[PDB]
């Protein structure tokens, strides 16, 4: 039944006497369940050192992953771009739940096709798809630029993208000096963050590779910068705010901030902003190139280096207050400018909310998780805090990164009892947060079930999420924050400092038992 | 708009096309006549989708896993391939249930076999019967185990049907192998269909040989509702307080047990008609269960529905039908007094994929408004024809439309409100047109039912009216 | 006891056995406590309607104000000049509190003095205090100007200011043309805002009065801008940003921005920034002024007009997404400047985060307070955004106010369960919140103790607070936050939207019970 | 530094100020001498503060209100005059308690009377007449009422004492009329002074004619404990743990009726000896109750504490102090050595009110740390003359420091700690110095007592070492 006057959704109307009641009945009569001791049984023992050590033990099972696939890195990448359509040659199922993924966080329009290749290419492969396929969307979208990565099936099948695509030109579907950069991107390698650097480099060879000799190293005065995988608009725009601030001429090398929040004024615009054809060839004219995101860059490394003979600088992600003053103090070696007095202050404001917050994030512990350099920049700034990073999860991360996390966290009295794992998932952290409870968790919405887990065992069980990440779907407009620079340290500091008070008000509210510490003032 | 007028924006609209593409898509767009009764006279659909064009279609998988095993709440569902497909698909679909996830019920988890090279260049097959060993240690209450093939698993050769047989053997465990690899057919519909084959032939016969379910002359299943915000639930309680014992469910809400349990029903009662048709004349065929379509979208809807279903069973049912009826109507007057009047007129177009874009016209229809374009992702013809008689003359039929027909389409009609998902949500919510989610419902619902009709009419008057929408013009120009 | 490896605090400390058997005693034996049984009756009683009656019919007592007084505002607008100290005639104990108040909200250094006068210059006045007070305060802290303000037992005594200071000057205690604005600010006359007034115009009619033969109004085409009383650094900087984006000649009449937000660099600057004395001196050549608080800006208004004949427009605060409008097109007007894309886009942007949210605020009841200004900008927005201002109070309100207010709620459908309170204070808007539940409250720290005693009613009976205020003394940097112009619009939008989902997967979150509706996606 | 050095400093600070402030300010800074037994021979308190030199002191209603009477729990206290002072005072000292706040407890409360201006006209004892009858008909459950004097009470010629004896008489009522307004004195400590006389004249003598209580040998009282962070609770423990029994607390965690029970007792432990002094002598004069001076800071402190007072009593609370002592070994060496080699041989300069700058300089000590300077707000010279011999040679002591002084000396001084206010607090911050708040205690604590000693280590150990200071400086400066 409803009331008119205060009409109730799923919550709270299915709690009402009549549905529970029916529930009830279903249950008994028709869903042979277990019964709820045995179902107590089972949970308090998924909650175990002896659950985790077998859980630990996979090798074949993956549950609750921590990553996604190559071709949703190469779809953002291609966002990046000035009018330019991402385009995934192969199945179009994929290229409805990239969109959706992406609508869903950061509640915008997302623009990407398919060549809707079907069972019937697996005879004769892919190549009449890739031909209307770029007629198709040259006709109707009118982008300037086509942007092609694949899809499983493709990569299985084996189709050669740069095959197809000199072919669809000889056979005139496609104009011959229209760009059609591409990039293998296949599912079952890597994840997300690798289809990115395939994009890019794919993108960077195309506009650079044949027109090398005119390029001196310098000749444009700019840096470029190259973001990688970014689902913070934040991001990509306090690094053009500081390079702008210092007077640093730059080329942003993929930048979607425009793209991905057009206003709401009467129009639909399918494109906005992006890095120009202009700049991505000029690029080898610049001083050199910063990768802000290296540990999932490296293809796109080797290319910047070896082709366009640029020196790349080892920085790390400008994440907390030594790596921005070290990303800071690079630009400012290769562009001759001084960092100016507006930065330095900025710095100094981060540093004193530092000493106003320093004891409540005291010895804080964390479980977190994420790709491989925001993990690693979070773990930084969380030392610099004098929190403790006590589970360390990158399910895509690598040997090689996880010597470098394991290096960060030696050089820290705070590193101490922290661990990094590396090709586990959500249901391995999990186990962690109940064996070595944590006092919060830092993550995407997937933590979302795992703190309703720990509450089921009980409140005093449970590990409070800290929205950090991607993909956030179950909160509205956090896609806008920043997390690199002095202002992303700020925000995060904010954030931490204020979960704990939040968590700690909560229980000490309980009046005449607990609100004895219930300040106004902490 | 007339007749005239709407084929005249057809063809401009087709103007912008390759002439493949154009020759194509014009016989997927049409303009309604309510007296025509074989739709394939007016549209073709079940096609596959022209390259390049921005479909808003998904893959078998979607069908499948997505779809109608991913609710089966007491199951673990494999998402066999490589990593993606399980990740965007991780609890996208409201399909809500009642259990103990991660111990007893496993609906918003994915589990996934997470292809590597390796598998690919060698087969899965070997990891496949190590990850079912790995589920039955860490999900000893599981009650079967699917495989949901993704792309590469009939493309690399696998035996997921040998690995089912055998492991299934050894751990006296229901494990259902399903080839819904997304190059398989055009759609999320293929995915629908095999789908319903793999219940048929791994599941629906367990307990053909056993004889203690006590049945009574009321049983009666509800095939094809996934219990979206609990539409299921509230569909439900009416059928029961009309005297009906709800057997099973299929899939929202649903366990393997009340779908074993569903051939001892005396009626099947078809809501979503597109995805479960298939099994529900197999049933007709191999137990002698009659089927009905029927609609729980609005009272008027609602209460034919009730009263042709109650019509199937006795004097007894026919009086509680009436009981119920006479229970929900100030109910559900109460909903129109209050709603309709803030509504009256106003038009709609609606996108969806296999049933909602006709079942909902009557819905609207109790607010006094009015369905002027609909269109399918993935129906057939036979979902054409019961389309047709429920939409006004001269109004406009899309099936799989495109991005950009869409836009234009809705640029020249200006619907007052559009009724589809979250890959249109954004863009028309910028072209200042008020815009509701009609598969997630907007994270609202239910819908079905007298219940859901109130949070329907609640929902859609919040968003029309909202003061925002006045605001997207600056006042300086 | 304590385990040296686990120290506990306070809380949870007091809960182990030892402690709470401890506490029992001490109950027991000597508090003669009332009967749990009475506490509990007595508590149910004040939640009732019967309890709100005899509490709203209050004439002598008032409980839990929301809202400060004088001189504490004279002090906050003193702060916003150059090189200025804050100098509070009267007594001592005073200044302790006001710097004290500030130093909590701010987590900055608030200097400031006092003249110390004790009980002995009830005999003779202060006059002496004040002599002795500015050639110390100038010779220690070496300010270029002090802005005096008086304390309530100077106003008692009498004292006059304008003489006790022109006598300072002529016996030679500081230079003749050394700057010593004025104000008298009683404590038992308006409020906190008032005193911000009354400084502000003292401080106006000091570079002004005597200097207006010379004046030529729009000489410096210039707008003269009034914050009022602003305890969010985000406000300041918002105005000066859009203005600077829109290319207009603007002057911040009290700047307070760089005083509360110096940088930890090793070391304290008992100065930074502020509006210049040239700044005020010239303000009257400005095309004209804007009130951006105009509700507490009555006596400042009067002068402006009166004495620099500018014709102060009608605007309300520039918060919400009208108001917003309504002040860039007034500005546009004045300046003869566009509205630039720049801000345009920005509107849209925020239009579009209100599509984005609309389906979760929508119904949305709200109880509220703070001072007149920033409360009737809440109630607009609110209103815009399709929520419910279902109990508005403002303890410092006055009938003129209630007025406009009671006009706005009457232009929307969503003011029509909503009323205005003015002389009312924080015991009764607890009645309120009990009687006629909302969903939350938006206020300051004080509004905690409020959400305490609703949980302890039961958790379905908690109304949360959102902070958004002043004072907020019990998270960290929250000062830091904008509530002005679009980007403040931005932020209270998306503070509200999460709040709501965050209390809506805590509804959720019980395995079983509730999370048939802890959806990942909303 | 050396003596000279030291001397040289106060000079050097002091030549910023005119003649008459340079010449009072000399008197209250001086170069302590262990040797010396009488403070008045070397320093200068408790005279008035000079003009505009931004003194860090508060009046006497922060002394009344603010410290002895608030923090009784189950009585209302009035904050008379207009609406500043209880609102700047509202929850600002964390003095814990117990209680049901708005029902029987009130401590976090701010009632007041609001005085407008026609209050201050005509006079506000009409006022306080109706304000005392609402407050019994919304708070009929407490147990007594203050009436906290502000600035304009006496200047206005109200009187307050005939309105409480009137009122209390009417309604059988503790009503106690407190003349604390802020023109008194100079400081927080007349405040105090002003409070005792109002316990003793209103309060404490109530049960002087009645003997019902049941008394025992071993019954004390804790003076002057404000139960900051729970402080009291946790030295109450361990008197009670030593076989004594905690009749009262004066005023942390205080009731009315154990302040009227207070006469009963065999002795009277004094911590805070500045605030509450006064009654504990007027017990000893008026019922013959001895009164002991005692510090619950570090173990060394405790420990002597705890040893002095049992050699009140007789061998079996001897030997319950031992047992007591023994207990708590293991726990405080943990700390000490944890935390000792973290902060040996750092040095702290304090200045906190009345007590603390000499109380805590065993604790640090207890954890190798030197305090090289301190001083307080409101201090008496025989607080001075008890700081002389705990602080070192050649160690600087400042009296009502300047805001200018007290920046000045740390530049010179360099301490590796602070520890003061909150006023104090973000100035040296800034200039790279650790910080730890000696009133609130940084909203840590408690820091009595055994448990108390280890919260105190872990925070100046947090708080000195802590990563952020190494930071202050920018690499390219
Ligand atoms: S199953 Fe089908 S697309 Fe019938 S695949 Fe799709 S939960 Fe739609 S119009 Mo999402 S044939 Fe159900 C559907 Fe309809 S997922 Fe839901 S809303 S009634
Ligand atoms: S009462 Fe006094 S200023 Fe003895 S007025 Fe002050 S809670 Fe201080 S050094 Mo705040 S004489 Fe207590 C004090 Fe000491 S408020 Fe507390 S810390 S031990
Ligand atoms: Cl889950
Ligand atoms: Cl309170
Ligand atoms: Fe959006
Ligand atoms: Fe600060």
């Amino acid at each position: 039944s409803q009331q008119v006057d205060k009409i109730k959704a799923s919550y709270p109307l299915f709690l009402d006497q009549d549905y529970k009641d029916m529930l009830a009945k279903k249950r008994d009569g028709f869903e042979e369940k277990y019964p709820q001791d045995k179902i107590d049984e089972v949970f308090q023992w998924t909650t175990t050192k002896e659950y985790q050590e077998l859980n630990f033990q996979r090798e074949a099972l993956t549950v609750n992953p921590a990553k996604a696939c190559q071709p949703l890195g190469a779809v953002l990448c291609a966002l990046g771009f000035e009018k330019t359509m991402p385009y995934v040659h192969g199945s179009q199922g994929c290229v409805a739940y990239f969109r959706s993924y992406f609508n869903r966080h950061f509640r915008e329009p997302v623009s990407c096709v398919s060549d809707s290749m079907t069972e019937d290419a697996a005879v004769f492969g892919g190549q009449q798809n890739m031909k209307d396929g770029l007629q198709n969307c040259k006709a109707t979208y009118k982008p300037d630029m086509i942007a092609v990565s694949t899809t499983c099936m493709a990569e299985v099948i084996g189709d050669d993208l740069n095959a197809f695509i000199n072919n669809s030109k000889k056979e005139g579907f496609i104009p011959d000096e229209f760009p059609v950069p591409f990039a293998h991107t296949p599912s079952f390698v890597g994840s997300h963050v690798t289809g990115w650097d395939n994009m890019f480099e794919g993108i960077a060879r195309y506009f650079t590779l044949k027109s090398m000799d005119d390029k001196v190293v310098g000749s444009n005065k700019k840096i470029n910068i190259v973001p990688g995988f970014e689902t913070y608009l934040g991001n990509f725009r306090v690094i053009k705010r500081m390079l702008s601030e210092m007077g640093v001429g730059y080329s942003l090398l993929s930048d979607p901030e425009e793209v991905l929040d057009t206003p709401a004024d009467g129009q639909f615009r399918m494109y906005a902003g992006g890095t120009t054809q202009e700049e991505m060839k000029d690029a080898p004219n610049a001083l050199n190139t910063v990768l802000l995101q290296p540990w999932h860059l490296e293809k796109t490394k080797k290319f910047v280096e070896g082709t366009w003979k640029h020196e790349v600088p080892k920085l790390n992600i400008p994440m907390g207050l030594d790596w921005t003053d070290e990303f800071l103090m690079k630009v400012s070696e290769i562009s001759g400018q001084p960092i100016p007095a507006s930065l330095t202050k900025e710095r100094g404001r981060l540093v004193d909310m530092m000493t106003d917050s320093h004891t409540w994030l005291h010895g804080k512990r964390f479980a977190l998780w994420g790709d491989p350099d925001f993990v690693m920049g979070l773990v930084k700034f969380l030392l610099e805090l004098g929190c403790e990073p006590v589970h360390i999860l990158c399910h895509n991360g690598n040997k090689r990164w996880k010597k470098a996390v394991d290096a960060i966290l030696a050089a820290s009295p705070y590193g101490k009892n922290a661990t990094v794992y590396i090709g586990k998932d959500l249901w391995h952290l999990r186990s962690l947060v109940f064996t070595d409870k944590p006092d919060f968790m830092i993550g995407n919405s997937y933590g979302k079930f795992i703190q309703r887990d720990t509450l089921h065992k009980g409140k005093e069980f449970e590990v409070p999420l800290i929205r950090i990440g991607f993909p956030i779907f179950d909160r509205h407009h956090l896609h806008r924050s920043t997390t690199l620079g002095y202002e992303g340290a700020m925000q995060i500091l904010t954030t931490l400092v204020n979960s704990i008070l939040e968590r700690l008000d909560e229980e000490t509210r309980g009046m005449q038992a607990t609100d004895y510490n219930h300040d106004l003032v902490r | 708009m007339s007749r005239e007028e709407v084929e005249s924006l057809i063809q401009e609209v087709l103007e912008v096309y390759p002439e493949k593409a154009r020759k194509d898509r014009n016989k997927h767009l049409a303009v309604n006549d309510p007296a025509v009764t074989q739709s394939k006279k007016c549209i073709i659909s079940n096609k596959k989708s022209q390259p390049g064009l921005m479909t808003i279609r998904g893959c078998a998988y979607a069908g499948s896993k997505g779809v109608v095993w991913g609710p089966i709440k007491d199951m673990i569902h494999i998402s066999h391939g490589p990593v993606g497909c399980g990740q965007y698909s991780r609890a996208g679909r409201r399909n809500y249930y009642i259990g103990t996830t991660g111990v007893n019920a496993f609906v918003t988890m994915n589990f996934t076999s997470d292809f590597q090279e390796k598998d690919i260049v060698f087969g899965g097959d070997k990891k496949l019967a190590k990850l079912i060993d790995e589920v039955e240690t860490l999900f000893p209450l599981n009650k079967g185990i699917s495989v949901q093939s993704e792309c590469p698993i009939g493309l690399i050769g696998d035996d997921i049907e040998s690995v089912s047989k055998v492991k299934g053997a050894e751990l006296s465990k229901t494990i259902v192998p399903v080839r819904c690899e997304g190059f398989r057919g055009v759609s999320q519909s293929l995915g629908h269909h095999i789908a319903n084959d793999a219940v048929r032939d791994w599941v629906l016969g367990k307990r053909d040989e056993d004889t203690t379910f006590a049945s009574t002359p009321y049983d009666v299943a509800i095939i094809g509702d996934y219990n979206i915000g609990g539409d299921a639930w509230s569909s439900r309680i009416l059928l029961e307080e009309m005297g009906l014992r709800c057997v099973a469910q299929w899939s929202g809400d649903g366990s393997i047990s009340e779908i074993e349990l569903t051939p001892k029903v005396k009626l099947n009662l078809v809501h979503c008609y597109r995805s479960m048709n298939y099994i529900s004349r197999h049933m007709e065929e191999k137990y002698g269960i009659p089927w009905m379509e029927y609609n729980f979208f609005g009272p008027t809807k609602t209460i034919e529905s009730l009263r042709a279903i109650a019509a199937k069973f006795d004097e007894s049912i026919q009086k509680k039908c009436e009981e119920v009826i006479a229970k929900y109507k100030p109910e559900w007057e109460a909903v129109v007094a209050k709603y309709r009047p803030r509504l009256e007129g106003k038009r709609v177009m609606l996108y969806i994929g296999g049933l909602r874009p006709r079942h909902v016209i009557g819905a609207y229809e109790d607010l006094g408004m009015e369905v002027v374009g609909t269109g399918y992702e993935f129906a057939h013809n036979d979902d054409y024809d019961r389309t047709m008689k429920e939409m006004g003359d001269s109004t406009l039929l899309y099936d799989d439309v495109t991005g950009y027909e869409f836009e234009e389409f809705v640029k020249r009609i200006k619907p007052d409100l559009i009724g589809s998902g979250i890959k249109e949500k954004f863009i028309f919510q910028k072209m200042g047109i008020p815009f509701r989610q009609m598969h997630s419902w907007d994270y609202s619902g239910p819908y079905h039912g007298f219940d859901g009709f109130a949070i329907f009419a609640r929902d859609m008057d919040m968003t029309l009216n909202n003061p925002c929408w006045k605001k997207l013009q600056a006042p300086w120009e």
